[PDB]
């Protein structure tokens, strides 16, 4: 996960695609295991390195 | 009187192939939709 506005962002929980031609194979909201607790303004999640 | 003896060996191998396909009536294909 990255961050390019101007304020942080906590609890962050995406919901992504997965397209293999023009089928989306599934749709994944982040669960507990797949969350990040703060993502900086400029930063990632995870971290660099 | 009449004898006779006989000693057979015999060696033999086989090789077989298989192919099987089980379905389930109830339960056949799952379905998946996009939307908007």
């Amino acid at each position: 996960y990255y961050n390019t506005g101007t304020a942080p962002m906590y609890k962050v929980t995406p919901t992504t695609n997965l397209v293999l031609d023009g089928d989306t194979l599934s749709t994944i909201k982040a669960q507990e295991n797949q969350i990040g607790n703060n993502l900086s303004p400029g930063d990632t999640y995870p971290k660099k390195g | 009187h009449t004898t006779d003896n006989s000693t057979a060996v015999q060696d033999s191998n086989g090789e077989s192939w298989n192919t099987g396909l089980s379905i389930n009536k109830g339960e056949s294909a799952y379905i998946n939709a996009n939307v908007r």
